[PDB]
């Protein structure tokens, strides 16, 4: 005999004019009640009502679609009302709202320009949701480098989803790169930089080694260098590689020395071939005190009298410690009825696990202190059996820590890499929690991953019911995407562990990946566990460059190839990577498309709303204990399911057990034809069922690499932003 | 604020007064921003750090002060709608206005101690503030109000005064007419109208004595009771009639000879409540401009 | 050498809660305060953990 | 006060921006009045003696 208890997974940020998803549920007696959710504004009135009818075990997790709101910002009432037909319950909250945006960014046809040309640029229309995107803006323009717009076009009726636009850019060289800005009817303004310089490219580069970290037990570093030209064609010449330390011991505020050592390198290069040289450190003086280190090389040619330079390294700073070791399996919460396991990555200095290393795993205040060692990847896996504290400390470390391995340090301090935890157990006072195992690794994508997750009833079942099941869920992209459950009747007494669920990580989901389990009570008690996975992106829509290769014949029936739907359109773009080599790209990628997104993880709540309160403290709450044993009511302080909540962000509604019953304190209180280039093609394009059958204008000899940038928009999927190629 | 609304009302009211008064309007009005919440509440804190409370009967008052200067003056109405969230997340799992205890001294609060009194001060002065008699907040409200109605009417006993004031003003905004004509055969019963005498109370003793000597902690409430019911009385939207303000104006007569005249009183409550029923009042018996005639 | 060590606070249910002392004598004092002592396999001092 | 004026003048402001400004105006005004003078002067002072 089960009160129906009824929980809901639903986002507490409701947008305007967009579409996202909330979960419901019930069980226990008697389904034949509705329930109703009535999102309506705290102040004012927006009625968006929800009727709801379902059974139990029926979590039926839709998408909902909101209108746009009047305000900017304001919360927004939500009493969901639950009728039993012994009792009768509702409950409110405070759903908040959030200003949204269009998503941007624009596609730079070069960043070097002569007196008379005109840039080429495309834009970016998209929404959380990555369907393409069709908007008006009333405000676009390039800027001067003064501030001062420049291309103007007003509330455009964008319909490919990007816009392409140009600019005549001044026969009058006024020297600077600039920068465009864009709003739309709200009026938050976003911007681009982009480089847009001129000078003659020095026709080759350095390309140079060095160690990659620095650390206390330095005495000889490496150098190599091989000659380049265009093409990749090969060179010899002459080299003064000056290569220095700073921050001489003076104030060297400008009324002392500023330079520290300096130490320059010579040496020649073979014509095809390449050249080596060694350097060191204490010429340099890796002096305990210093400030950063800066490792700069150059390379002068022969028959010309030219020189290229490169900034490399400018910080190789040795660490105040001396290993890099770090956890990779480490959590934060277990229990007492759980003994909980991870595993710890030891490595030491520059990326480097080397075995045999015997070490000391210390857990303190856990009554538990082995030692383990390094296998050859330095990996050891650590396990603790619990029945301690509820928050503890969690440290392995090689080096004894009686005293602080250099001795006291009450001057400057040196020591291996510690890594350091602390977990606080899990509040479950009945014990029947839920757990589960994450697979905290390198996080695959088309995969299914096998998390054994373990399922505890303490105390079991005693009046209850047989049936029981849980939903455990399959969601990412900073809302709902995908769920399951699992079914098992319960045994009366038994809490067995031996669980594993499957979960999907095929498609339609961002590097974002959290997930929930759960299990209710019909005692007022209900259990859920949640843990993040740090899943990459893995593209949902397909997209996926393929070009007519290095190909004689090299007439414009080249055929480059990018996968796409029957149903898209798609942004193209040849280009030639010259300037875009002579420095290094900037965040020409999806990965900027990801950072670019506002609030991708639905985590956090802003401050003004706090989290609605409750009554639970005593009021007499006196020792009031006698027996076998004589202990007073003090406290603990622990997570709760509350808690689960908001570390979701999501909320939700019961008349169960779930806030804990913290005590209330006192008040007492502290001829030839040679054709345009760095743009064969400039155009959006509509993908046949084939993808793109291609002819673009090709042409021999251009000794250079030429980015394709092909980025596609389906209707019946979604976005597409394809890796680019060079063509040769 | 409300001696502003009452000569505003008055049609008594100079420009140079009026000048004073607005600087010391907004010099309370700064002064009390210095004094907001992270979250949007009103006490006696020390925030920034973030294991500290606010205060709801304070926040109550300051809430229906924010009212009057939105009155007169400027007022952020993010602030109000921050005061009633908070409002809202202070609510019960299902009950309604606990009493969260962050305050220096208790002289000031006139009540009961009683959650669902607070809740019904907060809500009236909510209903106040422009929102529906069927609100989700007036709504638990009303479900604290009545469950109080009926232990006080069915109890013989209610605390006499104070739930039954507050409650009779509450289910009075609300719509209700015959109900609180039956308050009034209730409270009419229990009153002390002499033919040829002038006094409004029983005999002041109280039933949980603390102290015993002065009443310490009790303002006594004496006018602030009556006046609560007649500011409740005065009110009718279309009209009132004529029974019901020959009434009052004669309860105005009895209680103006139960208050004094220089100027201020021992306390605040009282004060302000007091200044509520004869602003509104004056303002209510009489035009501004209608100046001729002969009777 | 009796010890009924708990290492959590270690009080399940509604609260957590450690553990504490009571001021009360007991029947093992009802001997100090005769002053004399015994031997006993009964369970007379207090369980101080 | 004079960004005020500026935005006033210039044709581009806003009843929030406006709201909002007007709220800090009257902060510093208060904050102003409470370092007044006996005779009407303004300083950093220690007056009352
Ligand atoms: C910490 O990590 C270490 C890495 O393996 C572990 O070190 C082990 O320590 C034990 C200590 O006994 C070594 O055992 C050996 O036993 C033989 C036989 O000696 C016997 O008599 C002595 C003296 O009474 C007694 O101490 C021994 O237990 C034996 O009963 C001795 O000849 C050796 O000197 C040594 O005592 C292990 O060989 C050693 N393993 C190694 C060196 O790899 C250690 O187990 C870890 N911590 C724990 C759990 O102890
Ligand atoms: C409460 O909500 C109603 C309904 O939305 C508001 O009444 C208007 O309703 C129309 C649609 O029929 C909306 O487009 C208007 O924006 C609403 N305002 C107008 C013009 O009256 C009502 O105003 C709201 N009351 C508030 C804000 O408290
Ligand atoms: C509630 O559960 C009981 C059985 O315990 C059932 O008899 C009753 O019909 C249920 N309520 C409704 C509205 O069905
Ligand atoms: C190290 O230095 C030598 C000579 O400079 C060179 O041959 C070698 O390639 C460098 N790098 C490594 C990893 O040995
Ligand atoms: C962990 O060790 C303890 C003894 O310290 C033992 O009682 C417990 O059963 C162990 N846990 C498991 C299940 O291995
Ligand atoms: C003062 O009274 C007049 C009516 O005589 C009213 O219109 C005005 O709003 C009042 N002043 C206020 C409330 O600031
Ligand atoms: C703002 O400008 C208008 C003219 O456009 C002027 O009349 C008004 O006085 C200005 N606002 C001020 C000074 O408060």
């Amino acid at each position: 005999s089960g009160k129906p208890q009824y929980m809901v997974l639903v986002p507490s940020l409701l947008h305007t004019e967009t579409t996202e998803k909330g979960c419901v549920l019930l069980s226990y007696l008697n389904e034949t009640v509705t329930v109703s959710a009535s999102l309506e504004s705290v102040r004012g009135n927006r009625s968006l009502f929800t009727d709801l009818e379902a059974e139990n075990d029926v979590l039926h997790c839709v998408a909902f679609a909101v209108p746009k709101s009047s305000s900017n910002e304001e919360v927004m009432f939500l009493t969901v009302q639950v009728k039993g037909p012994t009792q009768e319950f509702k409950k409110r909250t405070t759903v908040m709202v959030k200003n949204e945006d269009s998503l941007v960014f624009v596609q730079t046809d070069k960043s070097i320009y002569k007196p008379g040309q005109t840039v080429k640029f495309r834009v970016v229309s998209m929404d959380e949701n990555f369907h393409p995107l069709n908007e008006l803006i009333p405000l676009v323009y390039i800027q001067d480098p003064k501030g001062n717009r420049i291309a103007q076009w007003q509330s455009f009726q964008l319909e490919g989803g990007l816009k392409q636009f140009s600019f005549p850019l001044s026969s009058e060289p006024f020297q600077g790169s600039y920068k465009v800005v864009v709003q739309k009817k709200s009026g938050g303004r976003t911007e681009h930089p982009f480089t847009v310089e001129e000078f003659v490219l020095p026709k080759f580069e350095v390309q140079v080694t060095v160690p990659k970290i620095i650390t206390i037990l330095e005495e000889e570093m490496n150098v190599s260098v091989c000659g380049l030209y265009t093409y990749g064609k090969p060179v010899p010449g002459h080299v003064t590689v000056s290569i220095c330390r700073k921050y001489s011991d003076a104030s060297d505020c400008h009324g002392e020395d500023s330079q520290a050592f300096c130490e320059k390198f010579s040496g020649q290069l073979n014509s095809h071939g390449c050249f080596y040289q060694q350097v060191k450190t204490k010429v340099f003086q890796l002096k305990r005190k210093e400030y950063e280190m800066k490792l700069h090389t150059e390379a002068q040619i022969q028959e010309e009298g030219t020189v290229v330079e490169l900034t490399g390294r400018q910080s190789s700073e040795i660490t105040r410690t001396i290993t890099k070791l770090s956890f990779v399996k480490v959590d934060s919460h277990f229990r007492q009825g759980i003994p909980f396991f991870g595993q710890v990555r030891l490595v030491d200095g520059k990326g480097v696990p080397i075995p045999n290393k015997v070490i000391f795993i210390r857990g303190n205040e856990a009554n538990y202190y082995s030692n383990a060692t390094t296998d050859e990847h330095g990996l050891v896996q650590f396990s603790i059996n619990t029945t301690n504290v509820m928050g503890t400390s969690l440290t392995v470390r090689v080096n004894y820590k009686d005293r602080s391995p250099c001795y006291g340090y009450q001057w400057v301090s040196e020591e291996h890499e510690e890594a350091h935890h602390t977990a606080y157990l899990v509040f479950s006072p009945s014990k029947s929690f839920v757990h589960l195992e994450p697979m905290s690794h390198e996080l695959p994508c088309g995969h299914t991953q096998t998390v054994q997750a373990h399922y505890i009833l303490n105390g079991g079942t005693l009046l209850g019911l047989k049936k029981l099941s849980f939903y455990y869920l399959i969601m990412a992209k900073g809302g709902i995407v995908r769920t399951g459950t699992h079914g098992l009747l319960v045994k009366q007494e038994d809490m067995k562990g031996h669980f594993s669920i499957s979960i999907p990580v095929k498609s339609d989901i961002a590097p974002v990946a959290r997930l929930l389990i759960y299990a209710v009570l019909p005692t007022g008690d209900v259990i859920g566990d949640s843990a993040k996975y740090d899943v990459e992106n893995c593209l949902a829509n397909k997209v996926d460059l393929s070009f007519s290769p290095s190909q004689s014949l090299p007439a414009s029936h080249a055929h480059l190839r990018v996968t796409a739907a029957p149903q898209s359109v798609c942004a193209l773009r040849a280009v030639d990577q010259s300037v875009l080599l002579m420095k290094p790209d900037a965040e020409l990628s999806a990965s900027s498309v990801y950072n670019l997104l506002p609030e991708k993880d639905l985590t956090g709540f802003p401050g003004p709303l706090n989290d609605q309160d409750n009554e639970d403290c005593i009021n007499r709450h006196n020792v009031y204990i006698n027996g076998i044993t004589y202990t007073p009511v003090s406290s603990t302080n622990e997570k709760d399911m509350y808690s689960f909540l908001e570390d979701m962000g999501l909320k939700a509604f019961t008349n169960s057990k779930i806030r804990k019953p913290k005590m209330c304190p006192q008040l007492q209180q502290y001829t030839v034809r040679k054709y345009f280039p760095e743009t064969w093609i400039w155009d959006l394009v509509v993908v046949n069922s084939a993808g793109v059958a291609e002819v673009g204008v090709t042409v021999p000899d251009t000794i250079t690499e030429w980015k394709a940038g092909a980025f596609c928009l389906s209707e019946d999927a979604g976005l597409g932003i394809s890796s680019t190629a060079s063509l040769r | 604020i409300y001696v502003l609304d009452y000569l505003n009302e008055t049609q008594q009211l100079t420009p140079e007064i009026k000048s004073k008064a607005i600087g010391y309007l907004n010099t309370g009005y700064q002064r009390q921003l210095n004094y907001k919440h992270y979250d949007g509440s009103y006490s006696t804190f020390g925030e920034r750090y973030g294991r500290n409370q606010g205060n709801t009967w304070l926040t109550a008052f300051v809430l229906k002060t924010f009212a009057q200067a939105r009155a007169y003056i400027f007022i952020d109405e993010a602030h109000i709608t921050q005061a009633l969230i908070w409002l809202s997340q202070r609510q019960k799992d299902n009950g309604c206005f606990r009493s969260s205890g962050s305050l220096l001294n208790n002289a000031i609060k006139g009540g009961v101690e009683d959650e669902v009194t607070l809740s019904a001060y907060i809500t009236i002065a909510l209903l106040e503030i422009p929102l529906t008699v069927t609100h989700p907040v007036v709504r638990n409200a009303l479900f604290c109000l009545e469950s109080a109605w009926k232990t006080a009417q069915e109890g013989d006993h209610g605390s006499h005064v104070y739930t039954k004031a507050l409650l009779a003003y509450a289910f009075a905004l609300a719509g209700n007419q015959d109900k609180r004509k039956e308050v009034l055969k209730s409270l009419n019963e229990e009153a002390v109208k002499k033919d040829n005498s002038v006094h409004w109370e029983r005999p002041q003793k109280p039933k949980a004595p603390v102290g015993h000597f002065y009443e310490p902690q009790a303002p006594s409430a004496e006018v602030e009771m009556t006046s609560y019911v007649l500011l409740a009385y005065l009110t009718a939207q279309p009209a009132p009639t004529s029974e019901d303000l020959t009434s009052a104006t004669n309860i105005v007569k009895w209680i103006t000879k139960q208050q004094n005249a220089q100027g201020g009183f021992s306390s605040t409550q009282d004060t302000v409540v007091a200044l509520h029923a004869l602003s509104k009042y004056g303002a209510a018996t009489f035009t501004r401009t209608g100046k001729a005639a002969q009777v």
